[PDB]
């Protein structure tokens, strides 16, 4: 027996993959790839077009009702074409389940905002905005939620530095607090915390 | 308590020369003409063994003298006399006693055969006399294994040995007489002793048991 | 093509002394020119040098001839290996003469007694398989064998029968000379081949092949002083008289040295397949005390697995019986403990001797093995919890197999026998132990 | 510092690669005698986040979280500690930190 | 250098030049106000990069492509060779 | 030959036969680690962690020796092979010491990252209360290694590299059993100019660098790629730059140049960037000593000197000059109407025209494949040592034959002296001599000139006749003709049109004569007239700036970016590593500053015009790594010794560590002396 | 989640959805936490803390001053 | 004795994860819910 490994939870796995193949089936337009990941969780990776009328069903079915909707997630990917990738993990309290919903999208092209079918959404699609850069199209009001009301740029990109552009201090001659180009006392120690030796072989040819 | 790392002990520094006897220079060039031309190297080990047929031990001069008959760097010749175990780059005595201590010797006695060794010279293990006479050192398998008990005095067996035999040959060694070889108990070679049970018979000539067509 | 005939005999226990391949083992004659001339030998060997060499190796693997030095591989396959075509290099024979495995002392008894036949036997073999020299690798300690060896040559050089025109047959055959000091390690056949080459120790890896590369980059075959020795025997009396003794596969003659704890120590040459009780009890006496005496058998040297008495009442020596009996024969030595001593302490040496004796190339042989030492010595002393036996049987299955030649192997062996067979010694032992230092 | 009073850290560099802040700051040369300690130690109190990672993830005991909490400053540069102020608070607060690691070793 | 292993290798990256890094006049520690030393930016391929660094407005430079393919034998019968100067001295 | 089919990890693969399982199953991109395998030296099994597990086989086969057959079904991830490396690694791991919070290998050992990737979690050794472990005494080496033999696995990577690719035997293992020690037998220096590689060969740690003696961590290093200038090879390096200091300089991989390998001079001329830097810039005083002057002063100072010369002037490029900073010396002399440049190191008249007359023209790549070499009056050992790694990779992978004219050297191969005369390469080129019909008769033949030999008065003339001797013996896509100029400079300076010779830059008698940093003193006060303002732009200024009256500053190697061509015209851009000391700046922006101040200013404003006007003079000096072949090409050696080498360039006269290794070299040359004599 | 299902314990649940339902709701849960920790408290399995996992989990000061694998753990994970 | 670590290895247990409409397709060759009915009412 192996009590350091932990075991999966089958009957979260049949009943997640039955999910799965009846969720591809009943939208074949948007829905391009269903998964079961190692942990018991359950991924659709739906078109960019299929925001809304996923997340609705999902919401609004008798054998779904995905009625909660616990965050939005934006991952910046730059190496992909599509770079930002937009996560909807959604709780269905009826049948005790969690589902995510994966999209890609890039900072021109908007993205259908889901306002309209989860009201969470008037805020966490705010914050992808704050962070990302991306657009939700027919939202309520679009603004800037977490970062300063002169920020320029988005922060949680990856072409954008930890330490940001510019700082603040006080001018007392300007009586107010000024922006200055960023000058660190002591500069961000960029640890090369690199393995060169692979440790897992299961994810060697996991890419195509 | 052997080094395998070279010190300058005054003993044995490469100050002190080692030249090969005429006499021995034909054997040298013997031994070097046995093995095949641009292969010399394999004459190495009866070379370095050859300057224990001289000089006792091995020095680092002899190291160096092999080193240069070879034609070839001085460290080869370093790391085969330190993998060996006859090439004692320590001084040794005039009689060097290996007693075995290996299981098929060691099932008949041997550690009895080393106390009484042990007692009658008043030395430990791998350490020679003060007056360079004795050297012992205990030491794996030898072959001869049917005579459990023996040593080993100057590449000589002794055999089938006692305590009181042994004591007897340590007391014909110390008063320079020499001691014959073999077995102690009237056994001349290796074989069932008391009864022929074997090669009883005569021998068979030559033209028996000849197959048809040869 | 040639094969071993079935044997078709039930009782391989008495032998007659006209069946003796060796007749002067004991050194009751003269071990001299003379003494092997009217005593057979150096006869009809023109005739079978000039036959050929596929009818050589067709003999020898007709008789059935297995590795007498420590492994089951078949001498004629082996010899075949090398009746390919040159390639511009040179064919060795080299035969191996080392015996440093504990209780192994028969092919010493060879050199100091019957040399001609070795001389015979490498002039014959190296017939057989083309090779036009012969290097004979001594230890250091047999400086009186190695002595006689090399007069025996000087007869042999002096009567014509070796050396250019060998025999009267325009066969050029030198059998040269090598001293070797103090190595078991040397005994391996690639460490030999890297000890006539000149370097130290360090056995070769498999792949290229001693038959591929060999001594000086020149292809080679290392054979055992008593396969060679026994091979002029094979290609005279025919190849069905080799293979009328002993099993089918398993079909010879071969030197038993029974060493250890008995009244008679004992160097006979017997049949295969021979039971081990009426071998011990026909001959050279018995164990000490009785059979009911005896604790355990070492049917070869200090690469084999011990058996203990109930086991070994009912062995029949040869290869395969002993395979069966779960431990292997390799070269002969039959080291016979008494109830009297413990067995503790002697697998201790024998893995001691395996520390001093390896050459340290690959790692589990260089550290394991002298971890097992330190774990024996605990278990002479008694100062180990009773888990680690388990786990030093762990440390076997980590150098067995994982190592470059067979002394990791032939280390791993023993503490896997004593560990199967007599662990109820080291419980009893160890409990002794944490009684005496509990109170 | 050990009993004999060589100073325990070897610059081996852990608690800095653990530091979450990036308060401490190591730079290291031989010594004369060929010891590997250190000839800079600065960590940055105001940056120091009293994690305790750095005394976990010292193979020796040479860095500690002492007793010590009354050690508010009138000045913001009086919070940079030096590798001497680090020595004089090992040699200060030597007898409870001691203490502490004696009482507390076997749980960690 | 010190290291046989590669897989930190097959990663493409963009990075940025070095600038000037300062002593601090009250400590020892060093002082840049560069915002972008430590931004490494992973990619799969150079053409990635590539687009990524224009669509981006980055004046963009590559350091050198990847060696395509070294054929090399490795044979362990050539250490123990008849008549060749690769044969080896030691083991 | 015919590829064959392999299952790796029951993957299909097509390997040619004489593969190893370890490559046959890189070919996919599964690695297997090693210890006792590198890909430069010999197979060996003193490690057996390369024990993969084959369908039906009794044992694992070591993978970096197996030769694979047809239909192998070769299983990495099987139980079997993670049984074996965990039992093989923590054997490995059993003696090993507990030194890895103070062993400088820590963060970049190859045992501790396969501890975490194949090992296993704890230890089974109950036997280190009583008994102990092993412990042997550290080997005397000299000051570029520190040896603790405590941490050895004993893997013989040491002893194949100084076998094989170092030329020296003084290493090797002694004793058999858990006592074989990888060291030498007695206390000897083991010198070789490629040292250092050793360090890097080291798998664990038993051999650190001794200079950066425990100084920082491989996860604090900032690594930067740039080139080395220090050597003719024109080695890719990887510089350790950690919070504005150079640590230590490390092979970097490019199988064309060095082939991760670097000598000693290229490697430990890291301590040289921090003695005898110049930090300021320094105008000589009426009084008679140079004193620190601000950067406007000794701007306007030059400047006034320049319009008091009145277009009299000249200037000489350095032995470690940039590129770019030749170009803007060569444009601000042609701006102010001066036509002479020089360099410090000679060459023939006429050479400059076509480019294979200067290069290294057979591939430092492709002379591993040559067949019969002639080295005409250099050592390449000392002056440009990867070139002989490559030789020595192709004396014994390829039955070559090497004649050397000149005086006795020692190459760490054997080689047949023709003699000192310099006649006898006519005798080469007269095909009556022994080694002309090696030369013909060879498949890749090659002729390698030094560079001193073509600064002599004899000079162009043995630059024609062996180069009618190459237009006696070419094979296509083969440039058997070859030169090796030491200078990194050199080839950049000849490419860009520099009148190669100091003496056309002494007899030009200047009013003003600029210098880069050159340090060679070939141009005293004695040759130069009375009033002469020598302007010295260098780093560092041993020599040279003494007798300079505007001593400027300047950026090293590790502070700069700019270009350096090698000896086979290959260009190459270093990078900044660090910061300049003090106020020290490029030296093409103190010319470019120096040209605006004098009134005539250079066009360019940044480095991306400077590249457009080096695409403007020459279209191969901006593709970087990209080699472009040239057509045809139209006695003492100075460099003789180990003490020689270490000291030819400022950084490594300005470094403390070349001083100890001659200290050390010449006391073990006194020791080997008095303990020779006094058996006489 | 972590021994959750191994405690018996009760839920607040309110009615109006107003701040004093919330209120009850939260000073219920403060008596239901107690008895939950009464149960903790009731039953503690003796045993070890961390993972037996050592490239997951820091080994103990004892192994990591003592044993090689654990020093090489505690380094590289640290 | 008996601990290897490959018997008891957490992270190499880990594969990547199942494309649900793929292992239908190479697996062929009461509605679906995602879980069990809870009533909160
Ligand atoms: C460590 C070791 C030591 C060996 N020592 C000897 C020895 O002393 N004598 C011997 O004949 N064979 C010895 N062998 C066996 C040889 O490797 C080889 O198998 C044998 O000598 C020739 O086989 P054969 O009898 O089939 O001709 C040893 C093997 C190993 C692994
Ligand atoms: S098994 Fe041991 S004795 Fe044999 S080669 Fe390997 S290292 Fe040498
Ligand atoms: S304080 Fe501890 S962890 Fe940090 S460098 Fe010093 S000894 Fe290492
Ligand atoms: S306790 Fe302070 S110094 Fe130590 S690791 Fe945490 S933040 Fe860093
Ligand atoms: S050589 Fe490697 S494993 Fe050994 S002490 Fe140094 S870092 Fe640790
Ligand atoms: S010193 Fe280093 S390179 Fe040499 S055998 Fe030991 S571990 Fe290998
Ligand atoms: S075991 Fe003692 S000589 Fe063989
Ligand atoms: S590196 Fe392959 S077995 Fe050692």
């Amino acid at each position: 027996d192996k009590p350091t490994v932990r075991q999966p939870d089958a009957v979260a796995r049949s009943h997640l993959s039955d999910f799965g193949r009846y969720v591809a089936e009943c939208l074949p337009k948007y829905v391009q790839k269903v998964q079961l990941t190692a942990g018991d969780e359950l991924e659709v990776l739906i078109a960019p077009e299929g925001v809304v009328p996923v997340l609705q069903f999902l919401k609004d079915h008798h054998q779904a009702q995905f009625t909660n909707l616990v965050d939005i997630a934006g991952v910046d990917v730059p190496c992909r074409k599509n770079r930002f990738e937009v996560v909807y993990n959604l709780l269905s309290l009826r049948y005790n389940s969690r589902i995510r919903v994966k999209t890609y999208t890039d900072e021109l092209t908007p993205l259908d905002s889901a306002c309209e079918v989860h009201k969470a959404a008037n805020w966490y699609e705010r914050e992808i905005w704050d962070m990302y850069g991306v657009f939700f199209a027919n939202h309520p009001d679009l603004r800037r939620i977490l970062t300063d009301y002169g920020f320029e740029g988005h922060p949680q990109r990856r072409d954008f530095p930890l330490s940001g552009y510019v700082e603040l201090r006080y001018d007392d001659e300007k009586k107010r607090v000024v922006c200055e180009p960023l000058e660190l006392a002591q500069e961000f120690r960029k640890f090369d915390l690199s393995a060169p030796w692979e440790q897992f072989p299961n994810f060697r040819n996991a890419n195509p | 308590d052997n080094l395998f790392v070279h010190r300058d002990t005054p003993e044995d520094n490469p100050n002190i020369p080692f030249e090969f006897t005429a006499e021995n220079k034909k054997r040298v060039e013997a031994i070097l003409s046995i093995y095949p031309e641009g292969h010399k190297r394999g004459a190495m080990i009866p070379l370095l063994d050859l300057a224990q047929r001289q000089y006792g031990w091995l020095p680092i001069s002899a190291m160096h003298k092999v080193a240069e008959i070879l034609q070839l760097p001085n460290m080869r010749v370093y790391e085969v006399a330190t993998f060996y175990t006859m090439f004692m780059r320590k001084p040794t005595g005039k009689y060097h006693i290996q007693v075995c201590t290996t299981t098929p010797c060691w099932l008949r006695g041997s550690d009895d055969i080393l106390e009484t060794c042990k007692k009658q010279l008043g030395i430990g293990v791998g350490d020679t006399t003060k007056d360079r006479k004795f050297t012992i050192s205990e030491v794996e398998c030898l072959g001869a294994c049917v005579n459990a008990p023996m040593v080993a005095i100057n590449d000589d067996y002794y055999e089938d040995l006692t305590s009181k035999d042994m004591q007897d040959i340590l007391n014909d060694l110390k008063a320079d007489k020499i001691s014959p070889p073999g077995p102690r108990n009237g056994r001349f070679a290796s074989e069932p002793k008391g009864e022929p049970t074997s090669l009883s018979e005569e021998p068979k000539g030559p033209g028996f048991g000849l197959q048809a067509g040869l | 093509p040639g094969t071993p005939p079935p044997q078709t005999k039930t009782k391989f226990g008495p032998l007659a002394d006209e069946d003796r391949i060796f007749t002067n083992l004991y050194g009751r004659h003269d071990w001299r020119l003379k003494g092997a001339l009217k005593r057979g030998d150096w006869y009809k060997t023109k005739e079978i040098v000039l036959k050929g060499a596929d009818w050589i190796v067709n003999e020898i693997k007709t008789s059935g001839l297995r590795g007498r030095g420590g492994a089951g591989f078949p001498s004629g396959m082996k010899w075949s290996f090398m009746n390919k075509p040159g390639d511009g290099r040179p064919k060795y024979l080299v035969v191996n003469a080392d015996e440093g495995e504990p209780g192994t002392c028969k092919d010493r008894e060879i050199m100091r007694h019957d040399p001609h036949k070795l001389v015979e036997g490498c002039l014959i073999a190296g017939r057989a398989m083309g090779a036009q020299a012969a290097y004979i690798y001594i230890r250091g300690e047999f400086y009186n064998e190695a002595s006689n060896m090399q007069l025996a040559i000087a007869e042999a050089y002096q009567a014509g029968l070796i050396g250019k025109n060998a025999c009267g047959t325009g066969y050029d055959f030198d059998v040269f000379m090598h001293r070797g000091a103090g190595a078991y390690i040397c005994g391996e056949e690639t460490a030999l081949i890297e000890s006539l080459e000149g370097k130290q120790g360090k056995p070769r890896l498999k792949p290229p092949f001693p038959a591929d590369v060999g001594v000086f980059g020149c292809p080679t075959t290392v054979t055992n002083v008593e396969t060679v020795a026994v091979a002029p025997t094979i290609c005279r009396r025919g190849g069905v008289w080799f293979a009328s003794f002993g099993r089918t596969r398993n079909s010879g003659t071969k030197l038993f040295n029974i060493s250890g704890h008995v009244n008679r120590p004992c160097t006979v040459e017997e049949e295969m397949s021979i039971p081990l009780k009426e071998l011990i009890e026909r001959h050279c006496g018995g164990v000490t005390g009785g059979w009911d005496n005896l604790l355990g058998v070492i049917p070869g040297g200090s690469s084999t697995p011990i058996i203990p008495k109930n086991v070994c009442d009912d062995v029949i020596m040869d290869f395969d019986g002993l395979i069966a009996a779960q431990t292997s024969l390799g070269t002969a030595a039959i080291i016979v403990m008494d109830k009297s001593t413990d067995v503790i302490k002697a697998i201790a040496r024998l893995i001691s001797f395996y520390k001093h004796e390896s050459c340290g190339q690959c790692t589990p042989c260089r550290e394991g093995i002298g971890w097992m030492n330190k774990i024996m010595t605990r278990f002479v002393k008694g100062d180990a919890q009773p888990a680690e036996i388990d786990m030093l049987w762990e440390i076997s299955k980590q150098i067995e197999g994982h190592t470059i030649c067979a002394l990791g192997d032939g280390a791993a062996w023993p503490v896997q026998g004593l560990i199967r067979h007599f662990r109820p010694e080291i419980e009893k032992r160890m409990q002794l132990h944490a009684k005496r230092v509990s109170n | 510092r050990y009993p004999s009073g060589e100073e325990r850290c070897i610059a081996c560099k852990l608690c800095e690669a653990i530091c979450p802040a990036q308060a401490i700051t190591i730079e290291a040369e031989e010594r004369a005698d060929g010891s590997r300690r250190t000839t800079r130690y600065d960590i940055d109190m105001t940056k120091c986040i009293y994690c305790g990672f750095c005394q976990e993830a010292c193979p020796v005991d040479a860095i500690v979280e002492g007793p010590n909490f009354e050690f508010s400053t009138e000045t913001h540069e009086e919070l940079l500690y030096n590798k001497e102020k680090l020595l004089c608070n090992g040699d200060k607060w030597e007898s409870e930190i001691a203490s502490n690691l004696q009482a507390d070793h076997l749980y960690r | 250098a010190m290291q046989s292993g590669t897989d930190n290798v097959n990663t493409w990256q963009i990075e940025f030049d070095n600038r000037e890094r300062w002593e601090n006049p009250l400590m020892g520690w060093a002082s840049s106000g560069d915002p972008l030393s430590n931004m490494n930016v992973q990619f799969g391929s150079p053409e990635e990069a590539i687009t990524f660094c224009e669509r981006n407005g980055w004046r963009w430079y590559v350091d050198g492509a990847a060696k395509p393919k070294k054929e090399r034998v490795k044979n362990y019968g050539i250490n123990f060779a008849w008549n060749k100067r690769t044969r080896v001295s030691t083991k | 030959p015919e590829k064959i089919e392999v299952f790796v990890d029951d993957i299909p693969v097509q390997v040619v036969p004489g593969t190893t399982v370890l490559q046959a199953a890189a070919q996919i991109g599964v690695e297997i680690p090693r210890f006792c395998y590198h890909e430069r030296l010999a197979v060996a099994g003193n490690c057996r962690m390369c024990l993969v597990e084959v369908e039906k086989s009794p044992k694992p086969v070591a993978a970096c020796a197996m030769p694979v057959m047809k239909g192998w079904r070769i299983k990495t991830n099987s139980d079997l092979t993670r049984k074996a490396r965990e039992g093989v690694m923590e054997f490995l791991l059993m003696n090993h010491p507990l030194d890895c919070p103070i062993c400088d290998q820590g963060g970049e050992c190859d045992l501790q990252d396969q501890a975490m990737a194949f090992g296993s979690d704890r230890s089974r050794f109950t036997d280190i209360n009583y008994t102990g472990k092993r412990a042997v005494e550290d080997k005397d080496i000299g000051p570029l290694v520190k040896t603790i033999m405590t941490r050895c696995i004993h893997c013989t990577r040491c002893v194949r590299f100084a076998s094989e690719i170092a030329g020296v035997d003084d290493l090797g293992t002694t004793g058999r059993g858990n006592d074989m020690q990888i060291g030498t037998y007695v206390e000897k220096l083991f010198l070789t100019e490629l040292s250092g590689n050793v360090i890097d060969l080291c798998p664990v740690g038993a051999l650190t660098n001794k200079p950066y003696s425990f100084v920082a961590r491989p996860w604090e290093i900032r690594k930067v790629s740039s080139i080395d200038v220090l050597d003719a090879v024109g080695s890719n390096i990887v510089v350790s730059t950690r919070t504005n200091e150079v640590l230590r300089i490390l092979p970097r991989e490019n199988e064309d140049v060095n082939e991760e390998w670097l000598a000693d001079k290229s490697r430990f001329a890291c301590d040289g960037l921090k003695r005898q830097r110049l930090v300021a810039p320094m105008v000589r005083m009426p009084n008679g000593e140079l004193q620190a002057v601000e950067w406007e002063g000794a701007l306007i100072a030059v400047a006034k000197a320049i319009k008091a010369a009145g277009g009299q002037i000249a200037g000489i490029s350095g032995q470690l000059a940039d590129l770019e900073a030749q170009v803007a010396l060569k444009d601000l002399l042609n701006r102010l109407g001066s036509e002479v440049v020089a360099t410090e190191q000679g060459f023939i008249a006429g050479g400059t025209d076509n480019r294979a007359n200067y290069l290294l023209n057979s591939t430092i790549a492709g002379l591993e494949e040559a067949d019969a070499v002639l080295l005409v009056g250099t050592n390449p050992r000392y002056e440009a040592p990867l070139v002989n790694t490559r030789l020595r990779k192709a004396y014994v992978h390829n039955e070559l034959q090497i004649a050397s004219i000149g005086p006795k050297i020692d190459l760490s191969y054997d080689h047949e002296n023709l003699g000192a005369d310099a006649a006898l390469v006519k005798d080469v080129c007269s095909g009556a001599h022994a080694f002309s019909k090696v030369l013909e008769g060879a498949k890749k033949p090659a002729i390698i000139i030094g560079a001193d030999l073509l600064e002599r008065a004899d000079g162009a003339a043995i630059h024609a006749t062996v180069a009618e001797y190459c237009k006696k013996l070419k094979k296509p896509n083969w440039n058997p003709f070859n030169v090796l100029q030491t200078n990194a400079a050199q080839v950049g300076a000849l490419d860009v049109g520099y009148k190669a010779g100091a003496q056309t830059a002494v007899k030009a008698q200047p009013k003003v004569l600029f210098l880069l940093n050159a340090d060679a003193g070939k141009v005293t006060r004695e040759q130069l007239p009375k009033d002469c303002f020598v302007v010295y732009i260098g780093s560092h200024g041993d020599n040279g700036a003494s007798i300079a009256d505007a001593v400027l500053p300047g950026a090293a190697y590790t502070e700069k970016q700019g270009i350096y061509v090698n000896t086979e015209g290959r260009p190459q851009q270093t990078l900044p590593g660090v910061s300049p000391p003090g106020m020290a700046r490029e030296d093409w922006k103190i010319l470019r500053a120096l040209s605006e101040v004098v009134g005539k200013p250079l066009p360019y404003d940044n480095l991306d015009e400077l590249r457009n006007r080096l695409e403007d003079v020459a279209p191969h000096l901006t593709r970087l790594g990209q080699l472009e072949p040239a057509g045809d090409a139209g006695i003492d050696i100075k460099l003789k010794e180990l003490r020689d080498y270490f000291m030819t360039d400022a950084i490594s006269r300005a470094s403390p560590t070349m001083a100890k290794c001659i200290s050390a070299v010449n006391k073990q040359q006194r020791e080997n002396e008095a303990k020779q004599s006094v058996a006489i | 989640y972590d021994a959750y299902n191994l405690v018996n314990f009760d839920v607040p649940i309110g009615t109006k959805g107003d701040c004093y339902d919330r209120y009850l709701c939260r000073v219920e849960e403060m008596r239901q936490s107690l008895r939950i920790i009464d149960q903790c408290l009731n039953q503690m399995p003796a045993g070890e803390i961390k993972t037996d996992d050592a490239k997951v989990a820091p080994p103990s000061r004892s192994e990591m001053k003592t044993s090689m694998e654990a020093l090489i753990h505690h380094f590289k994970l640290f | 004795s008996a601990n290897y670590y490959c018997q008891r290895d957490g992270r190499r247990e880990v594969l990547p994860p199942i494309d649900l409409v793929e292992q239908q397709k190479q697996l062929a060759a009461k509605l679906p819910t995602p879980g069990k009915v809870y009533a909160w009412d």
